[PDB]
RNA sequence: AAACUUUCAACAACGGAUCUCUUGGUUCUCGCAUCGAUGAAGAACGCAGCGAAAUGCGAUACGUAAUGUGAAUUGCAGAAUUCCGUGAAUCAUCGAAUCUUUGAACGCACAUUGCGCCCCUUGGUAUUCCAGGGGGCAUGCCUGUUUGAGCGUCAUUU
RNA sequence: CGUGGAGGUCAGUGACGAAGCCUAGACCGUAAGGUCGGGUCGAACGGCCUCUAGUGCAGAUCUUGGUGGUAGUAGCAAAUAUUCAAAUGAGAACUUUGAAGACUGAAGUGGGGAAAGGUUCCACGUCAACAGCAGUUGGACGUGGGUUAGUCGAUCCUAAGAGAUGGGGAAGCUCCGUUUCAAAGGCCUGAUUUUAUGCAGGCCACCAUCGAAAGGGAAUCCGGUUAAGAUUCCGGAACCUGG
RNA sequence: AUAUUGGCGAGAGACCGAUAGCGAACAAGUACAGUGAUGGAAAGAUGAAAAGAACUUUGAAAAGAGAGUGAAAAAGUACGUGAAAUUGUUGAAAGGGAAGGGCAUUUGAUCAGACA
RNA sequence: GUUUGACCUCAAAUCAGGUAGGAGUACCCGCUGAACUUAAGCAUAUCAAUAAGCGGAGGAAAAGAAACCAACCGGGAUUGC
């Protein structure tokens, strides 16, 4: 699917944090937040180079 | 609040006919997967949110 | 450049929608029989210096090659004969190869009556393979 | 257990009420009976046999009206025919199949033939 | 002091039960629900709300009528009974 | 020499990798045209003999009627089925119905289970009062019916 | 050299045990790796010729999940304070009753409410998890019971304000404005000097609706009663509104 | 004749195989969070059949030990297989302020082939 | 005839019968309309007559039987490859 990998509102939390700068899913309340996304090394994330 | 509305009380009437633990009964049924209650609520634990 | 992805045309039905051609041919063909699935169209002469050495079907008979003939427009049509009627004729050799290919079709059909029994015969699908254009 | 439709059928509208009644109180006393005995499986026939009674009931009203209103011009919505908003709204076969008489004269003078080329 | 002591000034609602949706989104002093739209005649949608729509589309609910329209069309919308 | 630390081996832990599974997803192709004021989509609240969900339904409430099938359902209870048959069932089919409060939402309102008006009918020892039951009262626009307004125009001495 | 899938072939391997995993055992390759034995396991899998790709990890303050040393360590030291006996219980520093010592000291650690919460109230049963010790106890767990109004509130009124209609803008979602720019609706009399079965004469006038459980406002008190109700129930005695 | 990531009904693939494939294979747009617009998980596998361990015994009890069911309990609703990190027990060994590695041999343990 | 009417225009009725709204929106017909981006330097072009926003339909929609294409010995509605 186009849209798999992609239907997730993460963003980066900058440079200089302690942490990967890998884009991270944000609000709060559930186990999702805070997890890295958008990336192919990234659980649940975009595979490279997607199939066509 | 003592001095509520009727929306709310038939709400919070609901909520207290949901809020139980599951009829041994199911347990015993043949393929029965349900084994609690996952949609159990407390007034201490999850607010309703009106 | 533009967002060429969001738009790219794959053509991976052309064997589903040959096959479902060929059964709307078969389909036209049973609800239309016994007359065949074209009209007769007629000869004209391809337009340009490039392509005026050649003969090829028009869209239909003029109103002087449809009365030459001896028919009428109205009942060509309900008999199976396309009539254009902006189309003239100023190429007499063109106008008698349209008048041949009229009286031709008329010996080579056979129309059944309004009323009475009708004489079976089996349906000619190609007026065109009936009727064959001929480079002079 | 329970009524059965077919033999309701065959009653009057007083007798269907009469049953109704005793329906009703009877399914009063189960419940009644209800708050010793959690199980009584009663319960549920003589609901099922309410809820009988009052569909025999309601078709044989329905049914009068329809007679009452056979043959005329208009009906009660709920006695019209459903099929879908749009096909309410669609075109009867007689305005569709209406034409000028310019059309129809078309139509007799030169109707499609039929012919076949074979000779 | 804009934390933890003013977290503990808030018990009143910006928003309460709407009428058409259900949800705690009916702002009262607006008068209008921020989730539906209520009480404008249109339900409020917006294509980059994608999710939101997929979560209050057709088919969410019961579909008490546009469940059984397939059915009637496929027998053809007919009137009457079987003749056993 | 023990203890302790580390290494090696056997078994036992921790944890859920690997392998084998799959009523799911993803992509391609084919066929069809069917929501709603005759009240849709969506929402709230309820409904099972013993249910909180999912699923189904609406005070006829996991449902009624009709047709088909032909002996189940099953956790328990309870039907069996005159078995020589108008007959289970959480079965299939579905053309007759029921369809609370809502919602474009339509008597006026709605952070209220708030406030009216019209017609019919019934019960309370009732010409006056009260209550119950049934059916109604939105806006824009079209065609027609009826009742009207304005020296706007006109006629009106046998 | 190695991995997932595909065409062909070995009438290939396999419940007398496929794949996987463990192994102080064995062999072949310079190596990538390949092969054999033993244990465990329980249903599929391989050699060769080719086709194909989401095909090989030590790192990316990489992602997700799991686990160590730190370490039985830091700590569980604000709000003066606890003790004796009996009962219950397998088990009592923490439960119950009695006996003592103290504290809040009426601007309370008391008695009621508003917002908010929603059954936390009360009874019975009861300890796996929670109460950073414990627990026989609990706002925990399981099953139920309980909120009674003509006079208390909402409901009615209007406040700052919100907002339709008549109109006018705006492609439009909609915007202005709140009495204007409107034919915006009620009442009285009549035998209307009768033209014969057709309604005549008069009168007064300004704008929907929403907006307060602390503003305005009709009218109720005492005694008793429950496990938990109480100006509402019961007894007695009143009052308001409408007819 | 053309379009069709919505709806209804079908047939398929050199596609993915539970950290993959849709976010969702499961009461998934669920639980949960936010005033709100919105954000949004984790989570499949006993066995052919529950036959899901009667009975005895110790313990207050959870449970243990016998016994029994089942082909198997090296399948006990922590349930197919059951890796690594990390840990316990047993046995062998080394250790005077790290360990690990390479070449060579001693010592202890252990082991294959060739056996006419 | 200071009457009685014919018309015209404009109203009203819970008048008789109807119709519009909203949902869905993959494809379709209109309106409206950016920026990130990519470049240049007669102060721009591109992304793009796109995303977002608004209005309106169907099973397809739209277009469609020339105030056309051409300059030939002429073709002959629209649509798509
Ligand atoms: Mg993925
Ligand atoms: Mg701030
Ligand atoms: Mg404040
Ligand atoms: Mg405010
Ligand atoms: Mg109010
Ligand atoms: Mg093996
Ligand atoms: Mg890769
Ligand atoms: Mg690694
Ligand atoms: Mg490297
Ligand atoms: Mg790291
Ligand atoms: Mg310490
Ligand atoms: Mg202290
Ligand atoms: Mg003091
Ligand atoms: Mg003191
Ligand atoms: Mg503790
Ligand atoms: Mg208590
Ligand atoms: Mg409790
Ligand atoms: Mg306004
Ligand atoms: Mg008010
Ligand atoms: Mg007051
Ligand atoms: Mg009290
Ligand atoms: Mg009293
Ligand atoms: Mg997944
Ligand atoms: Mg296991
Ligand atoms: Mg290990
Ligand atoms: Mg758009
Ligand atoms: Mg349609
Ligand atoms: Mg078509
Ligand atoms: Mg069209
Ligand atoms: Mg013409
Ligand atoms: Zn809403």
């Amino acid at each position: 699917s186009e849209k798999a990998g992609h239907q997730t509102s993460a963003e980066s939390w900058g440079t200089g944090r302690a942490v990967a700068r890998i884009p991270r899913v944000g609000g709060g309340g559930t186990g999702r937040s805070g997890q890295g996304a958008f990336g192919n090394m990234c659980r649940g994330g975009r595979m490279f180079a997607p199939t066509k | 609040a003592a001095q509520k509305s009727f929306r709310i009380k038939q709400k919070m009437a609901k909520a207290k006919k949901q809020n139980r633990p599951l009829p041994q009964w199911i347990r015993l049924r043949t393929n029965n997967t349900i084994r609690y209650n996952a949609k159990r609520r407390n007034w201490r634990r999850t607010k309703m949110n009106i | 450049r533009k967002h060429w992805q969001e738009r790219v045309k794959v053509h991976f039905d052309q064997a589903g929608k040959k096959v479902s051609r060929r059964n709307a041919r078969a389909t036209r063909a049973a609800k239309i029989a016994p007359r065949p699935l074209d009209l007769l169209r007629p000869v004209v002469r391809a337009p340009t210096v490039k392509y005026n050495r050649k003969v090829r079907a028009g869209r239909g008979f003029t109103l002087a090659e449809v009365k030459a003939a001896g028919l009428t427009a109205a009942y060509a049509r309900t008999i199976g004969i396309a009539v254009d009627h902006r189309r003239q004729n100023r190429n007499q050799e063109i106008f008698d190869a349209n008048v041949q290919r009229l009286k031709e079709y008329q010996s080579k059909i056979i129309v059944f009556p309004r009323n009475g029994k009708a004489p079976e015969a089996e349906q000619v699908l190609s007026a065109a393979a009936t009727f064959p254009i001929a480079q002079p | 257990a329970g009524v059965k439709a077919y033999e309701l059928r065959t009653k009057s509208k007083e007798q269907l009420a009469s049953q109704l009644v005793d329906l009703k109180k009877e399914l009063a006393e189960l419940k009644v009976q209800k708050l010793s005995r959690p199980s009584l499986p009663k319960i549920k026939t003589v609901r099922k046999s309410i809820a009988c009674v009052l569909t025999v009931i309601n078709e044989q009203q329905r049914e009068a009206v329809r007679q009452l209103y056979k043959g005329k011009k208009y009906q009660p919505k709920d006695l019209r025919a459903k099929k879908t908003r749009a096909l309410r709204r669609a075109l009867t076969k007689f305005e569709a199949s209406q034409v000028t008489e310019k059309q129809r004269k078309k139509q007799i003078a030169f109707p499609q033939r039929k012919y076949a080329i074979k000779a | 002091g804009k934390g933890t002591p003013s977290f503990g000034k808030r018990h009143n609602k910006s928003h309460t039960l709407c009428n058409r949706c259900g949800r705690r989104s009916f702002h009262v002093q607006k008068k209008t629900c921020s989730s539906c739209g209520y009480p404008a005649a249109k339900t409020r949608s917006y294509n980059w709300g994608a999710k939101a729509k997929r979560r209050h589309t057709t088919g969410t609910g019961r579909m008490r009528y546009l469940k059984h329209v397939s059915r009637r069309f496929k027998n053809g919308f007919q009137t009457g009974s079987a003749s056993k």
